[PDB]
């Protein structure tokens, strides 16, 4: 009824996430221009 | 305050603005609020006077350049500093005014009138997009082509959701400064698919490969909005209304009189109004003669319609839509409405001269700016070029003082008179008085000293050798 | 060895595919024609017409 109840806060205490790998290992981006990806090595290894 | 929370009893209680910035409140529907704005300057009268009024009072017939070289600055002599003043003035004089029409890639514009298109883009649409381009082709001397380009040809391509740095078509560095736009090609036909490109703002060298011309409101405003934002609606419905009265009063009108008999209609017609002599559905026209009086039975009645009075207020609330709209377009009154009844000279004087010192406003915002634009970029290549030879002992070189030899201004149409005694006689004391210069006087009536002083001289010579009379002008 | 964008390969693709569409309005009209100047009757049906 009579209940004009003025609101204060809205706190969202929703998640706790961050990638950092984003940052430690995958530096560079290649977005494609193709379909396909070809990607090779080269082995060392000699008697 | 006491406003400022719900108002006196509830009142705007429900009402609560989206506090946002000027670009959320302009990105989301910026394509339907121009759509809306070019629509209703199109195809409304009074808007179109108004359009008309600003590419006419802004800029006018003429558009004349006066450049002053920053020789304090530069420690140049000023000599040196007025020679090449006056070899630029000749190079522009000779090379914006060519009936080529050369200086725009399209053929079809000359300078003032491209000038006139920028600033009704601006006030129309709120910003302005023209461009520099190197022409490939020798024949001309000036391989510089101009090109203004309407907003609705920058967009942000998939017109995706906005991101951070591209923004609705315009790229913008980290502290938010623009460096690079996203123009597509002609959308006529739109059938065929639709390219876009992109162009960086400026050349990496210094040359402006762009211009952007606007007035921003707010920081981070990268498009500008049309002025007609506020009164788009107020103006529709106006234009509705007008329509549907005319539509009214025409029905009212057409009815006039009617007949309230019992026979059958072609005898109620042949019998009280005449019609009939058919040759041989169509009702029955009725022969236009003179002072017609019937005769009628009972159950018979003629009766014409007193119709209305068909300017119940209509005249005088249009006159109060129209101040609003006035008010909101920033001219005055009489000239958009073409309204001047019952105005003192005072009153009338008032109006014109604050509408005057709007427009002047304007002017140096909008037109000088883009002008100075143009001109540094034209200036460059004629540098270059080598077309009129820089002084040789100059401190700095035109790389970076660029604004320091480009500075220089325009003049377009004159405040014109209202009177025009007042005026002259204003001028004339001034100068007896030492209280101004015949550069202020000529730059309000539309000259320059310079040519004006050359003149002078030339009619007196040529006097002289007629021996007719010498001028007002001796020894 | 020189690959393209395929945003032109679609671009390109739409043209063609106008082209084929121009192409075959186009022969509609020539075969209406060569009916009507061959025998002066003409008529025109198929199927959904």
């Amino acid at each position: 009824m009579y209940t004009t109840a003025q609101l204060l806060a809205a706190n969202e205490q929703k998640f706790k996430f961050d990638p950092l790998f984003l940052r430690l290992f995958f530096r560079e981006s290649y977005p494609f221009t193709t379909e396909k990806v070809y990607l090779s090595q080269i082995p060392g290894l000699v008697n | 305050y006491h406003g400022g929370g719900s108002g006196f009893g509830g009142q705007l209680r429900s009402w609560n603005p989206p506090s946002e910035s000027v670009d959320a409140a302009l990105l989301p529907n910026f394509t339907r609020g121009n759509a809306r704005a070019d629509d209703l300057v199109r195809n409304n009268g009074y808007a179109a006077n108004a359009i008309q009024l600003h590419q006419d009072h802004i800029v006018g017939s003429f558009f004349r350049l006066s450049h002053r070289p920053s020789w304090r600055y530069l420690g140049i002599g000023e000599e040196e500093a007025r020679a090449f003043s006056r070899e630029v003035e000749a190079a522009w004089k000779e090379f914006a005014e060519d009936d080529c029409c050369c200086i725009d890639v399209e053929r079809k514009r000359t300078f003032t009138m491209m000038i006139r298109e920028g600033v009704a883009m601006h006030a129309f649409n709120g910003e302005l997009f023209v461009q520099a381009t190197w022409d490939t082709s020798s024949s001309r001397l000036f391989r510089t082509q101009f090109r203004m380009v309407s907003p609705k040809r920058i967009s942000n391509p998939n017109n995706t959701g906005d991101s951070r740095n591209c923004r609705a078509g315009v790229q913008i560095n980290d502290s938010g400064a623009a460096l690079g736009y996203y123009v597509s090609e002609d959308g006529y036909p739109g059938w065929m698919p639709q390219k876009w490109t992109w162009i960086p703002r400026e050349l990496p060298g210094g040359r402006a490969s762009f211009i952007h011309v606007f007035e921003p409101v707010e920081d981070g405003q990268t498009r500008g909005a049309n002025v007609f934002y506020s009164v788009m609606e107020q103006m529709k419905m106006l234009d509705t209304l007008q329509n549907t009265q005319l539509q009214s009063a025409i029905v009212k009108a057409m009815y006039a009189a009617t007949i309230e008999s019992e026979l059958d209609t072609q005898s109620a017609m042949d019998f009280i109004l005449g019609a009939n002599s058919q040759e041989q559905y169509a009702a029955a026209p009725v022969r236009l003669g003179g002072a017609k009086v019937p005769h009628l039975m009972p159950g018979d009645s003629l009766n014409l319609q007193t119709a209305q009075d068909t300017d119940n207020g209509y005249s005088v609330f249009e006159q109060s839509l129209l101040r609003y709209i006035a008010a909101g377009l920033g001219v005055s009154y009489e000239q958009l409405s073409r309204n001047y009844a019952q105005m003192s000279y005072s009153t009338a004087r008032a109006s014109a001269n604050e509408s005057w010192a709007y427009f002047m406003g304007r002017r140096k915002f909008v037109a000088s700016r883009q002008a100075s634009q143009m001109f540094l970029c034209w200036l460059e290549e004629a540098i270059v070029r080598r077309v009129v030879t820089l002084p040789s002992k100059a401190r700095f070189s035109f790389q970076e003082a660029r604004s320091a030899w480009g500075n220089c201004d325009w003049i377009g149409s004159g405040r014109m008179a209202i009177d025009g005694l007042k005026e002259v006689q204003e001028a004339v004391m001034l100068i007896e008085a030492g209280l101004s210069t015949y550069e202020k006087e000529c730059a309000k009536r539309g000259d320059d000293y310079q040519e004006i002083f050359a003149q002078q001289v030339r009619e007196t010579m040529e006097r002289r050798a007629a021996g007719l009379k010498p001028p007002a002008w001796a020894a | 060895q020189n690959l393209a964008d395929p945003a032109y390969r679609r671009r390109r693709i739409i043209m063609q595919n106008m082209r084929d569409e121009e192409l075959a309005i186009a022969q509609v009209e020539e075969m209406q024609a060569v009916s009507a100047v061959l025998k002066g009757k003409y008529t025109m049906t198929g199927e959904a017409f």
